[PDB]
């Protein structure tokens, strides 16, 4: 009915979903063969939203897997849950972006965009009414930040109506990951502020600080860092997949939060988060799960929450909970932290409660916030972007591909107007 | 059923036939004494085009050995292959013609031409499906030119419509032996245009180039050169001796490859033709050797194929070859532009794939390779091979050297003049059609 | 009752049926001895249409096998199902056409035409009322395109009433197969537009493109390419051999399609077509089998379906299907693709549904279409035919047989009027 495809592009977003589909497989009781083994039909009555059942119940995920090389194809294919994906969707090229935007946008990405465009068309023809798209890619690299950038510019020609979830990792102030990382940011966000509806700026740096303090894990496996990205995304779409006392789709999560057609740059949060041995020694109350959500520890990005203001507080609570204690404490945070909110927007808390917790807990909280300290995310990169344009370095990897110099400065003016709009109401 | 007769005229007819019929005994499993072993009956599937049956499996070759000299014929009547052939099929001469036309066109030939045409008719009356003729000859021989032109002058009167095939050696413009070879090549082209369906040419040197580089044979002689030509002979017969998915008979070869009844002289090529060691470090695919067909180190006549214009290129594959990459590689040839056609013939292609891979000679220098191509390419590089020989003939004719042998043997000197105007318009027609 | 002979001539059509009779043998439960081993009598109640039972149930196929040489005789005879054919019909000559039309028509084919003419007469005398003929031959080669050409010119003297199925392969634009291939086309179609009722222009080139993408088969065996020709022909005659909710004989397939006594040049199509491993991952719905039928992939000829217009759409569906979903989607294609049809002919879909699928599937679709992009099939060959007549090449293989020069130009004028008639209504 309400149907959503999930598209992965670039080496980052290809392996995020590879652990993320597993939880979606396990929350609904299916197998790598797609065999339904859920005991209660609560895991079946909304199985259709991410799946297209065909020929005796082998559910295929509504997923598209795109790469510029066959390197990341076989690793997902031979890896865990490799037999579940449809081999019709395994569309790829033979180039590799080499961390170059105009290769991923103009040169090499312009060839492979036509093949999956019909694949976007094909699964959307077999449904009654689409709902919106979710997209995992990168903003630091070259493949996902160059090819997935152009894909959103052609979804609006097909479907100018629905919503666009563009989940992508962002640079950190501490240690840069790639050399052209400020180049891959300003040129991407130039297209992200044009035709997208939400981005979740997840820092790679602060995810270790989550794991170093709460999880206390000395050996961060990349399966485990995306596992904390996995449980964040499954809590967002819990209303469309499970009943409860209050349901809230992705459009209701959209319409409650974004106040102006640019300011939709949100950071996520999740509670509870701790190691193994601290299970019994703390309390599973509404009050203990409340104050964890509003700490700098729970900030998945490396921005300071007491250097901004919460505009729209989204509380997606999961589990059998008492509504009044939710109604109690969401009042109590504004009686404590009235400076920490925007002042002219009253009643900043939006609450959606499904009565089903995720697997592994008894009561959880999925937070998405809007701090105006995310203005500093675009303050720090606009200087690093203009750190190398003043010396015109690496121009022969872009103009040699055929990039305009004004393409930098047009993005550079719209980058600096963006932080003026957080400044408008702060 | 279908039955094909071979005729061997001249010393080049003798030892090339001593290799081809030697090779066919391997590819059908026939022992050289004359009978067959009972294991090779299942291999012996439609072998009836060459071998009559006699008594109990004893298989005489439908083959005629014609020579004016009894010396090299006695080599056949000394070795192991003596008891295979029929004695009255061997008709010998006594007095030699010594590379002279009227000594081979009138003198010793006219005492023996009536004996051999009976032996043609004695054998051909068994046929109900008589297809063609394997006549092997030279261009400078006395019986290679003088008797060969007279022989084709008489069989077209007898049989006519039925096909013919000529194999011969192109005389090299630099390295060749007999001085009268510019004379007799003009003579054997004179009246054999009308009396021959097709005639093929190979160079001594163009064999040597692959022998030294790819075979790595730095002592070659007329032993191993007969084996290499015989593989080209055997690959044509593989379309007829076996059961293929898309194969071709002898009437069909001339129908595709003769655009005009005068220009009907293509040449041959064979690949992969290497030694036994170099095939180990290499996986020869379809696109490997088919691209090796059209490079000038693979043609069997030393000339310029890039300065020639291809008109009708014929391809016969052997071994287990799938047709998909065939339909790709010939198209991939067309992706390259150096292969020049004429403006009026884009559709000059022939497709032939047989199941049987070529089997190599025992004790030879070759290697057992499944894939092989017998390339046939009629082109306008033959015209550039005409001008190199028309330069040799006229200047020795102008001083009238060596005329005092042609005079008293029953021959006229104005026949030299008429062949000059005959061969002048021939090489013109390559440029006229092209 | 309604009786049909099947005649093969030329090296092409002799080996097409050699795999095609096998499926006809296997769809009705018989053996190479002709021993009926069908469990249900549904495989027996219409066994008579292609067979003449004689002397304890050894069914002989109503087949005539003609060649100009004994080469293709023994290979079919010693090959698979060699004991099934009647040795009375093994009529052949000793020439071979050598790819020459006037040999196959005037010189050598004129000798062997008299022997099988009585064989055409003999099996037609032992029946109550004949129905029509089906003929497999070539148009590129010399034997079938020269001898089978003349055979249709003598069927109308015997039977000017019934239908004539002349199935033959056609040249491709990419790579020519024989040298006189444009000569064997214009001279054959000169007689095909005179006295024939349908030709199926199957390209040898596009059959690999079917196998390379759907079947993914690296090694195309010639048994497998004719196997896709085999399943096409068996789906056409499924009404005469099996019951159902709607039966449609070959004349009903004739009368619905051909609008004018020349335009009967149809290309076939078949769905489903894929490799082994993609069985469960797709859907066996009416909607999935619909859109495969209207792709350029399913075009068995190498002509572009969006460069023409479908005049008469023939949907021969095989299997237990829901009639309304067939009634649903055949409307829906014209609501999508109204430019892709001829405009002045309303309701372009003809539907015939037998309730029996072929062996190996659960639901199949046998398509025969009429695109006016098949005009380009006679555009490309009329230039290659007039590529060599301008230089008068190979005239000594035809005039040496006794062919007229006006025989070229009379065919050449009628070849060019043929593409004017597709142009009349496009
Ligand atoms: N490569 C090769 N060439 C040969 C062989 N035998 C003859 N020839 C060629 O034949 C040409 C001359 O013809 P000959 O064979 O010498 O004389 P003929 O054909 O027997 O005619 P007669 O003069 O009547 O004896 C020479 O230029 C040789 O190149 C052979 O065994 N191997
Ligand atoms: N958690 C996690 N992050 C990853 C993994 N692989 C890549 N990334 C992140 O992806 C970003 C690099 O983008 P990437 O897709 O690899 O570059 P691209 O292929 O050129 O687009 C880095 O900031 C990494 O932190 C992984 O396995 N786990
Ligand atoms: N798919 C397929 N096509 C064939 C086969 N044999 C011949 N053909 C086709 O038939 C055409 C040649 O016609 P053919 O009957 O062999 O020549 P003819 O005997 O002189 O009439 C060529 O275009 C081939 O593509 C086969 O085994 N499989």
């Amino acid at each position: 009915m309400r149907e959503i495809v999930h598209v992965q592009a670039g080496q980052c977003g290809n392996q995020i979903g590879s652990k993320f589909w597993e939880v979606i497989s396990d929350e609904h009781g299916i197998q790598p063969d797609g065999t339904f083994k859920g005991e209660t039909d609560l895991q079946l009555e909304r199985i259709d939203v991410y799946y297209n059942e065909a020929n005796n119940g082998k559910y295929v995920p509504r997923a598209v897997l795109v790469d510029l090389e066959p390197g990341t194809m076989d690793s997902v294919r031979s890896g865990p849950f490799g037999q579940l994906f449809r081999p019709d969707n395994f569309v790829f090229g033979q180039s590799g972006a080499g961390n170059n935007w105009a290769k991923g946008h103009y040169t090499e990405g312009a060839e492979l965009v036509d093949n999956v465009l019909d694949v976007i068309r094909k699964e959307a023809e077999g449904c009654d009414c689409l709902q919106g798209f979710q997209l995992t890619h990168s903003l630091g690299g070259g493949t996902g930040s160059g090819m997935g950038t152009l894909l959103i510019s052609k979804i609006r020609e097909e479907y100018p109506d629905r919503i666009m979830s563009s989940f992508s990792v962002v640079p950190s102030p501490k240690v840069s990951d790639t050399v052209v990382e400020p180049y891959n940011a300003t040129l991407s966000v130039h297209q992200l502020v044009e035709n997208t509806d939400e981005t979740y700026c997840i820092d790679n740096e602060a995810l270790y600080d989550i794991c170093y303090r709460t999880l206390k894990l000395t050996n961060p496996t990349y399966g485990d860092l995306n596992h904390l990205v996995s449980l964040t995304m499954s809590g967002v779409t819990t209303c469309l997949r499970f009943p409860g006392q209050l349901n809230a789709d992705l459009r209701k999560l959209a319409v409650n939060m974004v106040p102006f057609p640019r300011l939709h740059f949100f950071m996520p949060g999740f509670a509870p988060l701790s190691a193994k041995g601290t299970q019994a020694y703390r309390a599973l109350t509404v009050a203990e799960l409340t104050q964890q959500m509003f700490d700098a520890k729970n900030m998945m990005a490396a921005c300071d929450p007491r250097h901004g203001r919460y505009l729209t507080v989204a509380a997606m609570f999961r589990g059998r909970m008492s509504m009044r204690e939710v109604d109690e404490q969401m009042l109590n945070v504004q009686n404590k932290n009235s400076s920490y909110f925007v002042e002219w927007i009253p009643n900043n808390v939006k609450t959606a409660v499904c009565d089903i917790p995720p697997r592994g807990l008894k009561m959880a909280a999925t937070f998405v916030g809007n701090s105006t300290a995310i203005q500093e995310l675009f303050k720090r990169i606009s200087e690093q972007f203009t750190a190398m344009f003043r010396r015109k370095a690496f121009l022969h990897w872009y103009t040699g591909e055929g990039m305009d110099e004004m393409e930098f400065t047009e993005a550079e003016s719209n980058m600096n107007d963006l932080i003026s709009e957080y400044q408008q109401y702060q | 059923m279908r039955e094909v007769i071979s005729i061997h005229v001249g010393q080049a007819g003798v030892q090339i036939g001593n290799a081809c019929w030697e090779l066919y005994c391997l590819e059908h499993g026939i022992q050289p004494d004359g009978t067959m072993p009972t294991q090779s009956t299942n291999e012996g599937e439609s072998f009836t085009t060459f071998f009559s049956d006699t008594g109990s499996g004893r298989y005489v070759p439908r083959s005629i050995f014609v020579d004016l000299e009894p010396t090299v014929v006695d080599e056949i009547r000394t070795g192991t292959y003596k008891k295979l052939f029929h004695p009255e099929q061997m008709i010998t001469g006594k007095e030699d013609a010594a590379n002279n036309y009227a000594r081979g066109h009138y003198t010793v030939g006219k005492e023996l031409i009536d004996t051999v045409l009976d032996r043609i008719r004695r054998l051909a009356d068994n046929c109900s499906g008589l297809q063609g003729f394997f006549v092997f000859h030279s261009f400078g021989g006395g019986t290679g030119s003088g008797f060969t032109s007279l022989l084709m002058e008489r069989l077209s009167v007898d049989y006519g419509k039925k096909s013919k095939l000529e194999f011969s050696i192109y005389p090299a413009p630099q390295v060749s032996t007999a001085v009268v070879e510019p004379y007799n090549s003009i003579l054997t082209t004179h009246t054999t245009l009308e009396h021959s369906d097709c005639a093929f040419m190979v160079d001594n040197e163009a064999i040597y180039d692959i022998c030294r580089r790819n075979l790595d044979v730095e002592r070659p002689s007329y032993t191993n050169l007969n084996r290499i030509i015989s593989q080209v002979v055997s690959s044509i017969t593989a379309s007829l001796r076996f059961d293929g998915a898309l194969n071709v008979d002898l009437n069909e070869f001339q129908t595709n490859l003769v655009p005009y009844p005068r220009i009907h002289f293509p040449l041959a090529a064979y690949t992969p033709l290497i030694s036994a060691e170099k095939a180990y470090h290499e996986a020869l695919s379809v696109s490997d050797i088919t691209n090796s067909c059209f490079e000038p180190a693979n043609q069997m006549v030393k000339c310029d194929p890039r300065h020639g214009k291809y008109m009708a290129v014929c391809l016969l594959y052997r071994g287990d070859v799938v047709p998909k990459d065939v339909n790709t590689a010939i198209a991939a040839i067309k992706t390259k532009r150096t292969i020049q056609f004429v403006d009026w013939c884009p559709t000059g292609f022939k497709v032939g794939i047989n199941y049987q891979p070529p089997t190599v000679v025992p004790g030879g220098d070759l290697a057992k390779v499944p894939r092989a191509v017998c390339m046939l390419s009629n082109t306008t590089a033959i015209a550039e091979a005409w001008s190199r020989l028309d330069y040799k003939f006229d200047l020795m004719y102008a001083k009238r050297a060596f005329v005092h042998w042609y005079v008293g043997e029953g021959m006229e000197e104005g026949e030299f003049t008429e062949a000059r105007e005959d061969l002048a318009a021939l090489e013109k027609d390559y440029e006229e059609v092209g």
